[PDB]
């Protein structure tokens, strides 16, 4: 009879209403991904943001979701994350001297190259964090491992006068940190749908949440501007 | 000879408007990937331009070519009402599109919640309701008619049917249709340009080692240079002046008309729209 | 050490070369072509939020199950278009889905490493865990046994009540991305990120045969209805049809125009048509015996991610990243 | 390790000529061709979707 059809239509209407409510709840939530090395210190960034592992935090009444995929050398799950607003990349800037039986920083550079030139995620920006800045400063000041020993490009490298450094009270650590940043920046610029946003951060610092908020806002603004052809 | 030549231009304008707006509406409706929050406003603008180009442009061309209006007085009033409704709806939808763009750019986090399909439908319904009010209510109720002897003679005459309006109605129609949307559009586009310049400066500083000006320039030009002269002549001729001849008024009105055919080729320049048009044709 | 392995590989290569007398195309050159096929979108479901990942027709030719990145598993009635059920998933990401032949259970698992199973008579009856990596595909042998493909390069055979891995089919280099079952429950095969695609026996638990013979990244596998052959889709533009009895390749479906890989592969009821979804927005069909394309299906907004042909052969359902499931007949 | 034993087990298996397998597949496709609604014509009334 038609009673079964009427009941099925009622169930469909209820499910559609619930789906609309869920869509309203979900379209306002922004997804982020943590992609950092084991020694990169992603745990410190996770702790700073909180203050598969899913972390939810709300900034200015805007909800965020942060997913960490946790060896997996052949990353095939990366194509799943195509709707995320940005990809949070964490690389230990003090791990230049550390060697894997290829420097760890060079491995991170190769990982960044693989992520940037990915066919599936071509409109996904990257938020870059460089933890262990204090450790990098200590390593550069000590001079036990020369920055030019593993990176020959430091021979002709010069500090960029345009970039105003923080009051680190030492030109050497500033030059090293800016070289490390410029490597990633050149790798990203070698490819304008998505952008790279470097940041110098320390484990003590807790202002990373506002940095992520502002950077995601700028990412959405740039996406809209390019969609409307104003940039 | 001049009338024969004028017929070709009017026919070409009508055909261009109809073809462009029909193509835009078909592209928006046929493909489900094109449907979006802003594409609802785009298709409302396309519908308004299509109805105006189909209704008033051919009839205005017939009136100007034959120098006489064969149909009845009621049909002339209906044609004038349809013309005013369509122009008001088109310009109001341009203003609404600009407002939506400004809200999406300067308020990105709150844009998703602020604008939805229900909200877009409500906004479009409100725009069309206010346009229908401003058009039909003061026309079908004989509010716009003037007290001049010439106006009364023209209204009583069956064949000749020109446009004669009160100062009050002319001012109100102008401010409702063009002037307020002009101010809102200029403000929102100035804010959008400031945001774009800030973003360009930041991107230049960070990466190290324009387009927004050109786009806003073409949009503001094809809006202003098309509508502003007619909507300043309206107020001039209504407000204590006789230097506005009929030829100037009609020429500026027809420039405002051809603005409708100019709009779709600039408001549907997106690569997705181009791909949809290629698939359709 | 490796000398024995090299000798064994040479022996199997020689055996395969000796056994290949006349290729499939040589025999099939005297067969009538299928001809042009017109496939129309009979019904579009369009009840999803985010990109969907996998689907599975029910034992009955009506019901559907689709899993999306939105984390919602919605059961769809193809005939009526009404949504029978909507079971949310604890994990936001669901890499696959499955409909049991009984119809009383539906399994969905993803990056959570847990092959959650829902009872339809919608609560999680039991969640099966123990995989080091993410899941890729799940199939129901019966109402009490389910085989899952994991990112830890292992495939497992579970028991619902016990909740423990009855057998582990180890011995694979790359991560398995898709598996298919034989018409009977005895045999099932899977293809990994490595080009190797191996056949397995659920009882013995050993890889009886290993074909490989592909470029890289096999992403989809289906069984020929007869069960003697299975076709593998890969990230390479080609799609190949293997053979269990001959233990080697039979035909390769490649075209110059196509440069993208494969995402889902499924045969027709008679096995004459090999429908294969692509990273391009449109799916393609192939003459399984003539190796000639018959007709390109209509495209979606984004890439397709799944294929399914009804047990009755009524229609084929394709679901893309555009959150739309388009039933085709 | 166990890879050598697995390869040795895989090598020792009975195989049939590929011509026989191709002929068997062609025979199956020819015999069950009428059953498939996709390949064969589909009546307007038979089609549940239209
Ligand atoms: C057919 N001529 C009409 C007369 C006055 C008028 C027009 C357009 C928009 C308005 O807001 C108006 O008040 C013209 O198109």
């Amino acid at each position: 009879q038609r009673n079964e059809e009427k009941a099925q239509r009622e169930a469909n209407k209820k499910i559609e209403k619930q789906l609309q409510k869920d869509k309203q709840v979900y379209r306002a939530t922004h997804r982020l991904l943590l992609l950092g090395a084991g020694e990169s210190g992603k745990s410190t960034i996770v702790k700073q943001m909180r203050i598969i592992f899913e972390t939810k935090f709300q900034v200015d009444k805007v909800n965020f979701h942060m997913f960490d995929v946790g060896r997996d050398e052949r990353r095939k799950w990366i194509q799943c994350f195509n709707d995320v607003t940005a990809i949070i990349f964490v690389v230990a800037s003090s791990s230049y001297n550390m060697v894997i039986r290829t420097n760890r920083l060079q491995e991170a550079l190769n990982l960044f190259k693989s992520i940037w030139n990915n066919r599936w995620l071509r409109t996904i920006s990257v938020i870059l964090f460089l933890n262990k800045q204090d450790l990098l400063a200590e390593k550069v000041l000590a001079g036990k491992s020369k920055i030019e020993d593993y990176f020959p490009e430091f021979a002709r490298y010069t500090t960029p006068e345009d970039a105003t450094p923080e009051p680190g009270e030492d030109p050497r650590v500033t030059r090293a940190k800016y070289f490390i940043r410029d490597e990633f920046l050149r790798i990203s610029t070698a490819s304008g749908r998505h952008y790279c946003y470097p940041h110098f951060t320390c484990a003590v610092d807790t202002e990373n949440i506002r940095r992520v908020f502002n950077d995601c806002r700028d990412i959405i603004q740039r996406m809209h501007l390019r969609q409307y052809e104003l940039l | 000879v001049w009338v024969v030549g004028m017929g070709i231009v009017m026919s070409l304008i009508v055909l261009a408007i109809v073809f462009g707006n029909v193509l835009v509406i078909t592209a928006i409706a046929k493909f489900e990937r094109l449907q979006t929050v802003t594409n609802y406003f785009i298709t409302s603008l396309a519908c308004a331009d299509l109805v105006m180009g189909l209704a008033v442009v051919p009839f205005g061309a017939a009136h100007i070519l034959t120098k006489t209006w064969t149909f009845g007085n009621f049909w002339c009033e209906f044609w004038t009402s349809i013309d005013v409704l369509c122009v008001t709806a088109s310009i109001e939808t341009l203003c609404v599109i600009a407002v939506d763009r400004y809200f999406a750019i300067t308020s990105p986090f709150k844009y998703q919640s602020l604008l939805t399909k229900n909200k877009a439908r409500v906004i479009i319904l409100m725009v069309w309701i206010v346009s229908g009010l401003t058009s039909f209510l003061p026309i079908q109720m004989h509010w716009y008619r003037a007290t001049h002897q010439e106006a009364i003679n023209c209204y009583a005459e069956e064949t000749c049917c020109d446009f004669f309006t009160n100062q009050a109605y002319a001012i109100a129609s102008s401010i409702v249709s063009f002037y307020v949307p002009l101010v809102i559009m200029v403000f929102v586009y100035s804010r959008v340009f400031q945001e774009a310049k800030r973003q360009l400066q930041k991107i230049d500083k960070s990466e190290g080692r324009h387009k927004a000006l050109k786009t806003l320039g073409i949009i503001m030009g094809t809006f202003t240079l098309c509508w502003l002269p007619f909507f300043i002549v309206n107020i001039v001729h209504v407000i204590q002046d006789n230097l506005i001849r009929k030829e100037v008024y009609i020429l500026l009105n027809w420039i405002g008309y051809v603005n409708s055919g100019f709009n779709p080729l600039i408001y549907c320049r997106s690569p997705d729209f181009r791909i949809a048009f290629q698939e359709l044709l | 050490l490796r000398q024995e392995a090299e000798q064994l590989k040479n022996q199997i290569r020689d055996a395969r070369k000796a056994c290949a007398d006349a290729t499939l195309s040589q025999i099939t050159n005297n067969i009538d072509p299928v001809g042009r096929i017109q496939m129309r979108t009979r019904r579009t479901l369009r009840g999803h939020l985010a990109k969907i990942y996998a689907m599975h027709w029910g034992t009955d030719s009506r019901l559907l199950v689709s899993a999306s990145q939105d984390g919602k598993l919605i059961i769809w009635d193809s005939y009526t278009t009404n949504k029978v059920h909507a079971i949310p998933l604890r994990s936001s990401w669901v890499m696959t889905c499955a409909y049991a032949p009984s119809g009383n259970y539906v399994a969905c698992g993803g990056l959570d490493n847990i092959c959650s199973i829902y009872n339809l008579k919608v609560r999680v009856s039991r969640e099966l865990a123990g995989h080091t990596g993410y899941l890729s595909c799940c199939r129901f042998l019966d109402d009490n046994q389910i085989v899952t493909s994991s990112g830890d390069t292992t495939c497992a055979l579970w028991d619902i009540e016990t909740g423990q891995q009855t057998t582990t089919f180890t011995g694979h280099t790359g991560d398995v991305m898709s598996l298919s079952l034989a018409p009977d429950t005895r045999l099932f095969v899977s293809g990994a990120c490595d080009a190797s695609a191996k056949l397995w026996d659920v009882r013995e638990g050993m890889c009886r045969q290993t074909f490989t013979g592909h470029e890289s990244d096999i992403n989809a596998i289906c069984f020929f209805p007869n069960g003697n052959a299975f076709a593998t889709g890969s990230d390479d533009a080609t799609c190949r049809l293997f053979d269990l009895r001959a233990d080697q390749e039979l035909m390769t479906y490649s075209h110059d125009n196509i440069i993208c890989g494969i995402t889902s592969v499924s045969f027709s009821k008679s096995g004459r048509l090999l429908l294969a979804g692509y990273d391009d927005f449109n799916c393609n069909v192939w003459d399984a015996l003539k190796a000639d394309r018959a007709g390109v299906l209509a495209g979606h907004d984004n890439r397709v991610s799944c294929l399914g042909v009804t047990d009755d052969g009524m229609a084929v359902a394709t679901g893309s990243w555009d959150s739309f499931l388009k039933i085709w007949n | 390790r166990k890879l050598v034993e697995q390869l040795k087990m895989e090598a020792n298996i009975d195989r049939i000529k590929v011509s026989k397998a191709a002929a068997d597949l062609m025979a199956y496709c020819e015999a069950h061709a009428k059953e498939d609604p996709l390949l064969t014509p589909v009546p307007a009334s038979e089609n549940p979707f239209r």
